[PDB]
């Protein structure tokens, strides 16, 4: 490359910032199956990798040959931090269908965590439409994006699937967002 | 081998793509109980989708604003929660979604369909529904469409005023929105599925 004889520009393995509804209002918690289960090998974040009042986040990986970071957030001065230092955003949406929605609110919820004054807009939005578990009514996907206007945020984005329980579509999800950071 | 829940989702784009082509094609030639039949297999399809792109969700706008077209003066149809909304409103609303390719013409589209959905009400003798159409979409005091001030005072003079709505006529707006559905059948026509079944036939 630039450099034949010196070593490179230190690049850490990706992080990702997690918020939203499906965190809280679904009966069946998404983050307990996430970190009690496997052939994703949950670990502590390494203190190094701190922030300030936030910590480390948890490690994840897919293969031992593919590993990322996620910080996960349960509420909403220092999350602008993360907004900086993370290349991707993910999106935990309440996809049961006997829910109703304010989707006036979850769209400014967004809009505000995910503004280009913080980072690139290249970087990718994961929007999970998740649900307890396989015997509860789900609203279609298409309804979803076209409910909370993705288009109007311009970033790239992808509406996946997703069950609390077994953890379905959690894989296929992660695997996309993967790749519009090696398209960085 | 959830690899298999990811070979369904490759071929529920293609399936979704070929839909589409199959649903401008019979708009074009004026097969109605070929629309309704495709645009059922569509309804489905779309409601098994587990994963969602900007791409196949501009598909789908297009596919919509189809079948409100196909309404445009069935006055009493409804096709949004909202109970007060007539077809060509709603066309209007899914117009506006569908993000632009051809500017100009995108432009040309909108000010017809804004023009006969007060001219459909005006024609069949709905002076009041013409009223509370004209009110929802350019009631605010704001400046949008310039054609504002002229449909305010065909509405108050109680009358179908064939005059200006002869030069803007419902086969106008259908003239315009065919040239667009030609410029999607182009782009689509090379589409997986549509080109391995043309080999087949080929032979």
């Amino acid at each position: 490359v630039t450099s034949f004889l010196h070593s490179l520009i230190i690049q850490n393995e990706p992080r990702f910032a997690m918020f939203g509804p499906g965190l809280e209002e679904l009966n069946t918690s998404l983050v307990l199956s996430l970190m009690s289960s496997e052939e994703l090998c949950p670990t502590a974040g390494l203190p190094q990798r701190q922030i300030d009042g936030i910590g480390s986040g948890v490690n994840f990986q897919l293969n031992n040959q593919h590993k990322f970071n996620i910080l996960i957030l349960y509420s909403t001065p220092q999350i602008q931090k993360v907004c900086e230092v993370v290349d991707g955003f993910i999106y935990v949406a309440n996809a049961e269908a006997h829910k109703r929605h304010e989707w006036q609110d979850e769209f400014s919820h967004i809009m505000a965590m995910t503004d280009p004054a913080f980072g690139s807009s290249g970087r990718p939005l994961l929007v999970l439409s998740c649900i307890s578990q396989g015997d509860v009514k789900r609203m279609p996907c298409f309804y979803l994006a076209h409910e909370l206007h993705l288009n109007l945020l311009n970033h790239p984005w992808l509406v996946q699937d997703t069950e609390a329980e077994t953890l379905t579509g959690f894989l296929n999800g992660i695997e996309w967002i993967l790749e519009e950071v090696e398209s960085k | 081998a959830g690899l298999v829940a990811e070979a369904e989702a490759v071929a529920a784009g293609w399936m979704l793509d070929f839909l589409c082509l199959s649903l401008c094609r019979a708009f074009r030639d004026g097969r109605s109980e070929d629309f309704r039949r495709t645009r059922n297999s569509a309804e489905a399809i779309i409601h098994g989708l587990s994963s969602l792109t900007a791409c196949q969700l501009r598909t789908i706008y297009i596919c919509q604003f189809l079948t409100r077209i196909a309404a445009g003066k069935t006055l009493d149809a409804q096709f949004e929660n909202d109970e007060r909304i007539t077809p060509l409103e709603s066309a209007l609303m899914i117009w506006g979604s569908i993000e632009k390719e051809h500017d100009k013409l995108h432009e040309e589209i909108q000010n017809l369909i804004k023009i006969q959905a007060i001219a459909v009400c005006m024609e069949n003798g709905n002076f009041k529904e013409a009223e509370e159409v004209f009110e929802r979409i350019f009631g605010d005091p704001n400046s949008h469409m310039p054609f504002k001030s002229k449909l305010l005072m065909i509405i108050s003079q109680k009358d179908t005023f064939h005059s200006f709505f002869q030069h803007f006529s419902y086969n106008h707006m259908m003239e315009k929105i065919k040239s667009y559905v030609n410029y999607v059948l182009s782009e689509k026509s090379s589409t997986f599925l549509m080109k391995a079944a043309a080999k087949v036939v080929e032979s």
